[PDB]
RNA sequence: GCGGGGUGGAGCAGCCUGGUAGCUCGUCGGGCUCAUAACCCGAAGGUCGUCGGUUCAAAUCCGGCCCCCGCAACCA
RNA sequence: GGCGACACACGUGCUACAAUGCCCACUACAAAGCGAUGCCACCCGGCAACGGGGAGCUAAUCGCAAAAAGGUGGGCCCAGUUCGGAUUGGGGUCUGCAACCCGACCCCAUGAAGCCGGAAUCGCUAGUAAUCGCGGAUCAGCCAUGCCGCGGUGAAUACG
RNA sequence: CGCCUCCUAAAAGGUAACGGAGGCGCCCAAAGGUCCCCUCAGGCGGGACGGAAAUCCGCCGGAGAGCGCAAGGGUAGAAGG
């Protein structure tokens, strides 16, 4: 994990779109594609839509998952199984 | 059961008997034989009940262990397949979790090889 | 134990310094 | 009961790590025991030992409030 | 001409002396829409079968549709 | 009979606290404990080993009671059993020994089981009684480490003049049974 | 009508004498070879034609039902 | 985002299965190379990773730097162990915009397979094999157990 | 092809056919005498391993169990254990 130096880190261009929502009109579709970005406290219960590679993976968000990324919540490998 | 829920082997070290023991490696214990001050090199039979009752009370009040440490554990892991993450998705099928590759190897993690015709 | 970090023998062999290996 | 079948029952004293005495009967007179019912942590109240941990998982994490607006 | 979507498999392989003869070719077939024509998909994936047995392993399944079942 | 100390607080205790709680017009309405079964389900001496009376004094030292023989009812295939097989142990607790034991069995042995988040409160009859399930054996005060060679649970049988659960929960509880929820 | 039969992909044991499925080929993985056969090491596949009964237990004993071989079908 | 996928198969290696060993402390003996948004003494904080300091050096000058095996003594006493270190939980440290994919390191807990390997098969004829550490290229960091080098200890056998 | 049970068999008995269905050619030294005691199958609920079914506790359950083997009759106020 990263050095607790430096802040937690968040796009800010994210961050941005987290809190405008929370003065104007919550809630709508946040399209992005900052997988890096930390679950902060302030998404809780929203719904945004990170991106594999190739589509918009909609993560509901909730209060047991902060510290992990938006990245862990929609996966790149597409799978199954094998020899079915 | 004597210490912790778990009895420990006489005729070997205390510090390595108290490593019997789930959630006691070698460091704690060099740690709980100063704290409650018994010489390392005495075996659990070569002990007193006061040395007994001392080290007992002493090692199941500081960190957690055994069951509820596993239940703990569980938990952990149940938590981060309930989300559900990558990282517990590698515990729902039971691929390697720390990102390893898998085309070869990983047979801990998978078992006994499946051989395919 | 060259696999075992926690000895001087499996930290001198993957060149590192620890508890297990001070300097 | 039967004769020569039963194993005697005697006044015995059981006696507790925690330092607990139960004056109950038994086939053996004194017995020393781990963990009783005046120590055992379901017992007594609410003595979590060491894990009130507990749902600090999550966001209690914060550490901090770092980040600009 | 067909009725439903099958895969199916060809095993050309007849190894006794060194005499040769290898040749294994996977497909799927599915029915058009009639009128359509025949239509032919290498989907062949790098190498697995090499380029140069690729132009008569197409002459062997436009040859034998000369004659339905 | 003699004076125990989970019996005296059956009477002065427990009892007056019931009546209070569910108000009895007879002194005899007021639940009792009836019997203390306990049985080593078995068939760990089937086809093997056969003769283990090393279960049975076991039994004897935490009872004072020699238990009985259970044998197979109808022979089964399945089960390797041949109807007659010795497959358990049953001794029946009654009066001071049950009181003894079932005094022993809260104050030391229940607390001895490892991962203990208190009994089930859901095992009860819905006539009565009650079960309970131990996966083993050095759990009571008078069986040690160096005596065993296997590791055999038993059923206990708790049984009572209870009409309902209800009241049941509350006489066990009042005598002092853990319950987890 | 009388007899025998049906069990891994093929061919054959086990059935009489209830308990536990075996042999040779084939298949598969690995070996040797430039390669292929041969050969060497290793492994998987029946759930005993079906339905019913006896039994604690049925490939096994008993009944019916589908199928296959052999013999019979004469004085007319 | 992927080249790091995993039902599986092969090659190349590393680390092991232990008592000729393994752990802890005390103490020795190399070479070749590298080093100015680089090497980093020593002092201090932290069990540590490292961090805040801060002296020297364009370096037969100061430094990386302890070489390791070994030597002295002491502990474990043949056990899936004080052999083994894979896997997993929790906490961290640094590089770098950013370590979810997908980094390396630290420490705490976990302590799997593995008891010397079927058919088959490689290397080496002397300072070689075996064994032990060191450096360098690349390089922000590093998935290096790879590679190209360096010295320590140091064999066996060749009838044919 | 002899023997046992059922049906046909027309409410005593008996009653045929190359009529419909089974079974016997044994067994048990206790599976015999007697005394004493005990009551089943099945269903629901509860109980470590333990499953539909091993053993334990509760409640319901007149007999559907058991009675070595076919079937019938009989049978716990026992012929059952
Ligand atoms: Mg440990
Ligand atoms: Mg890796
Ligand atoms: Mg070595
Ligand atoms: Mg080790
Ligand atoms: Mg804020
Ligand atoms: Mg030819
Ligand atoms: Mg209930
Ligand atoms: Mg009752
Ligand atoms: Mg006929
Ligand atoms: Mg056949
Ligand atoms: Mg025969
Ligand atoms: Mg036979
Ligand atoms: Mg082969
Ligand atoms: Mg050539
Ligand atoms: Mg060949
Ligand atoms: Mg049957
Ligand atoms: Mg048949
Ligand atoms: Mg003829
Ligand atoms: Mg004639
Ligand atoms: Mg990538
Ligand atoms: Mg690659
Ligand atoms: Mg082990
Ligand atoms: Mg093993
Ligand atoms: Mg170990
Ligand atoms: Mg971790
Ligand atoms: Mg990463
Ligand atoms: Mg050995
Ligand atoms: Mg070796
Ligand atoms: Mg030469
Ligand atoms: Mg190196
Ligand atoms: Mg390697
Ligand atoms: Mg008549
Ligand atoms: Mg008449
Ligand atoms: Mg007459
Ligand atoms: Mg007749
Ligand atoms: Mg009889
Ligand atoms: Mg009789
Ligand atoms: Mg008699
Ligand atoms: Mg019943
Ligand atoms: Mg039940
Ligand atoms: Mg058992
Ligand atoms: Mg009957
Ligand atoms: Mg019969
Ligand atoms: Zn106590």
């Amino acid at each position: 994990p990263r050095s607790l130096k430096k802040g937690v880190f968040v796009d800010d261009h994210l961050l941005e779109k987290v809190l405008e929502l929370n003065a104007k009109g919550e809630k709508r579709l946040i399209k992005t594609w900052s997988r890096r970005s930390t679950i902060v406290p302030e998404m809780v219960g929203h719904t945004i839509a990170v991106y594999n590679g190739k589509q918009h993976v909609p993560v509901y968000i909730t209060e047991n998952m902060v510290g992990h990324k938006l990245g862990e919540f929609a996966p790149t490998r597409t799978y199954r199984g094998h020899g079915k | 059961a004597r210490i912790a829920g778990v009895e420990i082997p006489r005729n070997k070290r205390v510090d390595v008997a108290l490593t019997y023991i789930y959630g006691i490696g070698k460091a704690r214990a060099k740690e709980a034989l100063e704290k409650t001050g018994i010489n390392p090199a005495t075996r659990v039979k070569d002990l007193t009940e006061a040395e007994v009752v001392r080290l007992r009370e002493y090692v199941e009040n500081t960190w957690k262990l055994e069951g509820e440490l596993r239940a703990e554990v569980a938990a952990n892991i149940k938590r981060l397949m309930d989300i559900g993450c990558y990282r517990g998705l590698r515990h729902r099928r039971g691929l390697p979790v720390r990102g390893q590759r898998t085309r070869t190897n990983a047979r801990t993690r998978k078992g006994p090889r499946k051989t395919v015709a | 134990g060259k696999g075992d970090r926690r000895t001087r023998r499996g930290k001198i062999w993957r060149g590192t310094y620890g508890k297990y290996r001070p300097r | 009961m039967k004769e020569g079948i039963h194993p005697k029952l005697v006044p015995a004293r059981i006696i507790c790590g925690c330092g607990n005495v139960i004056e109950t009967y038994s086939t053996k007179p004194e017995i020393y025991v781990e963990v009783c019912s005046k120590c055992h942590p379901f017992y007594t109240g609410q003595q979590r030992f060491v894990d009130t941990e507990g749902r600090v998982e999550r966001f209690q994490r914060r550490y901090g409030d770092s980040y600009r607006k | 001409t067909i009725t439903k979507p099958v895969d199916v498999e060809g095993k050309f392989i007849r190894q006794t002396g060194g005499r040769g003869q290898y040749g294994h070719v996977k497909i799927k077939v599915e029915p058009l829409p009639r009128g359509s024509g025949f239509e032919f998909v290498n989907a062949i994936v790098g190498g697995v079968i090499p380029k140069e047995y690729i132009p008569a392993v197409q002459k062997g399944i436009e040859e034998a549709m000369q004659s339905g079942p | 009979p003699l004076d125990v100390a989970l019996k005296r607080k059956y009477y002065e205790e427990v009892r007056p606290e019931l009546i209070r709680r569910f108000g009895y017009q007879n002194v005899w309405e007021v639940p009792r404990l009836e019997k203390v079964v306990i049985n080593q389900g078995l068939g760990e001496a089937k086809e093997d080993a056969r003769i283990l009376e090393k279960a049975a004094q076991e039994l004897a030292l935490i009872t004072g009671q020699k238990p009985a023989v259970t044998r197979a009812k109808k022979s089964i295939s399945n089960f390797k059993l041949r109807k007659g097989m010795p497959i358990g142990l049953r001794v029946t607790l009654r009066r001071d020994r049950m009181w003894i034991f079932l005094e022993k069995l809260l104050n030391v042995a229940l607390p001895r089981i490892r991962d203990f988040r208190g009994l089930n409160p859901n095992s009860f009859d819905g006539r009565g009684n009650y079960n309970l399930g131990l996966r083993e054996q050095l759990i009571f005060p008078e069986i040690t480490y160096d005596m065993v060679d296997a590791l055999r649970g038993m059923d206990i049988a708790v049984v009572t003049t209870a009409e309902t659960d209800e009241e049941a929960r509350a006489l066990l509880e009042l005598l002092g049974f853990p319950f987890r929820k």
